C-alpha cells in the first residue's frame, strides 16, 4: 500500500562511439601475380577474366565507402554560422564548439579523439583518398550542432529566429512529463551540473586513451589482412622457388612452364581469399554506418521516446562529434534521485462518488491527501478540478475514505 | 594520373591537386556543387565558349544568418 | 580428430537467474526499476498506468479487475496447453541446429 | 580447398546470428523494460507488457 | 455519417521466438589435412599461413 516518489534529480551526459567508414583500396591483379614478366602475363591469359572481377568488386566497395560517409553526414541543406552571443542562459559550449583561434576548424573533444588514435607494401597495392577530407566532416558536425543549439524546433525551416535556450530546455523537460517550473526554478542548478559533467567527460578523455577500441579493432583488422596479403608472395606452394627469374634462368620452358603455373594457382587463391573476406567486412560496416545515421536522425533532430536507445535515463538532447572513420554522441539524459516513501490510494470515497485523478497519483504522509506527478514529489491540495468522477464507492477495491473540496464556493458567498 | 606527379608522367593543361595531376582541366577558384567527383574535396564539372572542363574545390552549401535576440 | 566444440562461457543456470531477475524487478519495482526504490508498487497500479498508456481511462480497469485477471489467467493456461501439445513449435532454433 | 569453403559459410552465418541477436537485445530493452508504441513490434494490437 | 465503438474487449497473449547464439568450434588444421603423417606436415609447411 506504499509508493516511492523521487524528490531530487541529476544531469548525466555518456558518449557513445559507431564506425562508420573503412579504408579504400585498389589492387591491381596482373602486378601482383606476374609482375614485370611477360611470359607470365601470356601464361595468365589462358585463365580468363579472373582479375577483372576482383577490380570490379573493389571498385564497388570503394564507392560504397564514400556512400555511407555521404548518407551519415550529408544531412543539412545550408551552412550555420556560431553565434557571436553566449547568453545561453548559463550553458557551456565552448569546449564543443569550434574555436575562431585555431589553425584547424576541430574542437577540444575533437582534438583529443584524433590524437587518441595517432597510433610500405606498395607492391601493385594502392590506398585512394576519401573525396570528404576531414575539415569538410567538421564543418558538417558544425553546422549541425550551431543550427540545432540556435534554431530549436524551426530547424529546417528556412527563415528562423534565434529561440532561446531555455524555452527548448522547457519543451524537452515537458516530454518526459515533468512541468516546466522546474528548469525555471532550477536552472542554475542544472547549468552547474551539465558543466560539470562535461568537464568530467573531457577529464576522462584525456586520461585513458584506450577509449577508441571499436575504431581500432576496424584499422587493426584492415592492416593485418593487407600484412597477410603481403607476405603471402614468399610462398613457392611446393614449386622450385619463389622467384620467376630463378625458374627462368634455371629450368626449360616445358616445365617452367608448370612451376610458373601451380605459383599462378596459388596467388590466385590468395588473392579469392582476401577479396571475399573484404566483402563480408564491408557488408558489416555497411550495416553499422545506417545504424549510425539512423541515430543521427532520431537523436540530433528531435527527442526519443525508445527506451534505452539514446543512453540510460528519460533522453534530452544530444551532440554529435566528429571522429576518425567514426562519429561520437554525447547524450544527456535525466535520472530521478532521493527517493522517499509515501502511502497511496487508488481511489478517493466521496458522498456516494468514486473520484480518480486527472493525471498522477494520490499521496499522503499520514494525515493529509495529496495528488502529485509520478516523477518529482510536488503536492498539491486535492480539489474538484484535479479529479475525474465516474461510478460509485461500491466496486473500487481498495477505496478510501476523505473529501474533495471546491474553491467556488467560498467565493460564491463572499 | 592517380598517385603520381606529374614531373615524370609524361614519359608514360597541366594541374597538380592532392589525388594526382590532372590533364585537360582548367583550374578555377570559385565552389560549387560536386558533378563529378575526383577526391580529395575536388569535383569536375562541364561548362562553357566552349564547353571545357573546370576543376574546382567543393562547396558544402549556402550560408544562412539567423538573427540574434534572447 | 581436428573437430572441437567449446562450452559456453555462461552456464544456462546464469541465464535462467538473469531472466528470473528481470521478471521479478519489472514484476516488483514497477516504474521505477534501475533506481533506489527497494519498494513494491502495488499491481494493479502499473496495470492501470499502462492502460491509461494506450488511451483508457483507469476506472475501466479498477471496475473490471476480476474479469480481466481471469482472462489473463485462462490465456496463460492455454499457452501452456498449447505448447505441451504440439511439438513443432521451435523450428527457428532447430533449423540453426541442423 | 574443403576447409576454406566451410569457413567462409560459417562467417556467414555467423553475420546472420549477429544480426539476430541485435533485434532481440532491441526488443528486450523496448518491450520488457517499458511501453512500446510502435505498431506490430510487440505483438498483435495495443501493448501492454 | 455511421461510426463504430467497441463496447467489449479481450487480454490476449501470443509467443515470439529469436536464436541468440551459435555453437562454438576450434578446428586443427594440421591434424585434419595432415594427421599422423610427418611427410604431409612437411609438404603443407610450404604452403604458408
Ligand atoms: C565556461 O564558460 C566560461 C566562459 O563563459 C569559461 O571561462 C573561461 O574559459 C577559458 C577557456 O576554457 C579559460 O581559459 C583557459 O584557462 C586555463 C587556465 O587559466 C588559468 O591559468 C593560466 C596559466 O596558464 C593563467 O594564465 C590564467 O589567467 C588562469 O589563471 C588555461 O590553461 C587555458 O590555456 C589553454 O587554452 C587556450 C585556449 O583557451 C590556449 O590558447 C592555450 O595555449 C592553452 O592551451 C585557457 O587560457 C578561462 O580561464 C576561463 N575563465 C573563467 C573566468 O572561467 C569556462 O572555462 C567554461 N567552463 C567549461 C567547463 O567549459
Ligand atoms: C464482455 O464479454 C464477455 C464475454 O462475452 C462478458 O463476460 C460474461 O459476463 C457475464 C456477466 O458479466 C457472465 O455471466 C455470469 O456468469 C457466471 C458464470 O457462468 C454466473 O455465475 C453469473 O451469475 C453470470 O450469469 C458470463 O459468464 C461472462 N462470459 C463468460 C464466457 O464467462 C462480459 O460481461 C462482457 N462485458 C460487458 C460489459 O458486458
Ligand atoms: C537536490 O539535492 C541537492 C544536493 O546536492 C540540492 O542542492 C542544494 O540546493 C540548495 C538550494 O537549492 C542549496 O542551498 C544547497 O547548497 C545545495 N547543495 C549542494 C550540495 O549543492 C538541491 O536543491 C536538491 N533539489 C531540490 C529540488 O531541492
Ligand atoms: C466512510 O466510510 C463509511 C463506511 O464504513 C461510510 O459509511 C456509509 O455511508 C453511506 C453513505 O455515505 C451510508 O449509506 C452507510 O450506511 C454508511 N455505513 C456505515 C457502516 O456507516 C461513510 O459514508 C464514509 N464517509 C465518507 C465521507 O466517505
Ligand atoms: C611530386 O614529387 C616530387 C618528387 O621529386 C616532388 O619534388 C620535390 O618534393 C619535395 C617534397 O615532396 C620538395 O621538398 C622538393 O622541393 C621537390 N622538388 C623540387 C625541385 O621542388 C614534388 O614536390 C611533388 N609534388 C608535390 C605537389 O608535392
Ligand atoms: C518507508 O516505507 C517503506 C514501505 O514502502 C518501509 O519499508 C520503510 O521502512 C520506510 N522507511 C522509513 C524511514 O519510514
Ligand atoms: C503532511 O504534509 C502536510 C503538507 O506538508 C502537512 O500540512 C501535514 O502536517 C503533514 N502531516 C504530518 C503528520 O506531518
Ligand atoms: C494490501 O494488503 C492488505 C492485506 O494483505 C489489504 O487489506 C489491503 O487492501 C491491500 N492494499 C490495498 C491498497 O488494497
Ligand atoms: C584565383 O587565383 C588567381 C591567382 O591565384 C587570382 O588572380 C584570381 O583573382 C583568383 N580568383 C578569384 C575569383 O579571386
Amino acid at each position: 500500500n506504499s509508493i516511492a516518489i523521487p524528490t531530487n534529480f541529476t544531469i548525466s551526459v555518456t558518449t557513445e562511439i559507431i564506425p562508420v567508414s573503412m579504408q579504400k583500396v585498389s589492387v591491381d591483379c596482373t602486378m601482383y601475380i606476374c609482375g614485370d614478366s611477360e611470359e607470365c602475363s601470356n601464361l595468365l591469359l589462358q585463365y580468363g577474366s579472373f582479375c577483372t572481377q576482383l577490380n570490379r568488386a573493389l571498385h564497388e566497395i570503394a564507392v560504397e565507402q564514400d556512400k555511407n560517409t555521404q548518407e551519415v553526414f550529408a544531412q543539412v541543406k545550408q551552412i550555420y554560422k556560431t553565434p557571436p552571443i553566449k547568453d545561453f542562459g548559463g550553458f557551456n559550449f565552448s569546449q564543443i564548439l569550434p574555436d575562431p583561434s585555431k589553425p584547424s576548424k576541430r574542437s577540444a573533444i575533437e582534438d583529443l579523439l584524433f590524437n587518441k588514435v595517432t597510433l610500405q607494401k606498395f607492391n601493385g597495392l594502392t590506398v585512394l583518398p576519401p573525396l570528404l577530407t576531414d575539415e569538410m566532416i567538421a564543418a558538417y558536425t558544425s553546422a549541425l550542432l550551431a543550427g540545432t543549439i540556435t534554431a530549436g524546433w524551426t530547424f529546417g525551416a528556412g527563415a528562423a529566429l534565434q529561440i532561446p535556450f531555455a524555452m527548448q530546455m522547457a519543451y524537452r523537460f515537458n516530454g518526459i512529463g515533468v512541468t516546466q517550473n522546474v528548469l525555471y526554478e532550477n536552472q542554475k542548478l542544472i547549468a552547474n551540473q551539465f558543466n560539470k559533467a562535461i568537464g568530467k567527460i573531457q577529464d576522462g578523455l584525456s586520461s585513458t586513451a584506450s577509449a577508441l577500441g571499436k575504431l581500432q579493432d576496424v584499422v587493426n583488422q584492415n592492416a593485418q589482412a593487407l600484412n597477410t596479403l603481403v607476405k603471402q608472395l614468399s610462398s613457392n606452394f611446393g614449386a622450385i622457388s619463389s622467384v620467376l627469374n630463378d625458374i627462368l634462368s634455371r629450368l626449360d620452358p616445358p616445365e617452367a612452364e608448370v612451376q610458373i603455373d601451380r605459383l599462378i594457382n596459388g596467388r590466385l587463391q590468395a588473392l579469392n581469399t582476401y577479396v571475399t573476406q573484404q566483402l563480408i567486412r564491408a557488408a558489416e560496416i555497411r550495416a553499422s554506418a545506417n545504424l549510425a545515421a539512423e541515430k543521427m536522425s532520431e537523436c540530433v533532430l528531435g527527442q526519443s521516446k525508445r527506451v534505452d536507445f539514446c543512453g540510460k535515463g528519460y533522453h534530452l538532447m544530444s551532440f554529435p562529434q566528429s571522429a576518425p572513420h567514426g562519429v561520437v554522441f554525447l547524450h544527456v539524459t535525466y535520472v530521478p534521485t532521493q527517493y522517499k516513501n509515501f502511502t497511496t490510494a487508488p481511489a478517493i470515497c466521496h458522498n456516494g462518488k468514486a473520484h480518480f485523478p486527472r493525471e498522477g497519483v494520490f499521496v499522503s504522509n499520514g494525515t493529509h491527501w495529496f495528488v502529485t506527478q509520478r516523477n518529482f514529489y510536488e503536492p498539491q491540495i486535492i480539489t474538484t478540478d484535479n479529479t475525474f468522477v465516474s461510478g460509485d464507492c461500491d466496486v473500487v477495491i481498495g477505496i478510501v475514505n476523505n473529501t474533495v473540496y471546491d474553491p467556488l464556493q467560498p467565493e460564491l458567498d463572499s | 594520373y592517380q598517385g603520381v606527379n606529374c614531373t615524370e608522367v609524361p614519359v608514360a593543361n597541366v594541374f597538380q591537386t592532392r589525388a594526382g595531376c590532372l590533364i585537360g582541366a582548367e583550374h578555377v577558384n570559385n565552389s560549387y556543387e560536386c558533378d563529378i567527383p575526383i577526391g580529395a574535396g575536388i569535383c569536375a564539372s562541364y561548362q562553357t565558349a566552349s564547353q571545357s572542363i573546370i576543376a574546382y574545390t567543393m562547396s558544402l552549401g549556402e550560408e544562412n544568418s539567423v538573427a540574434y535576440s534572447n
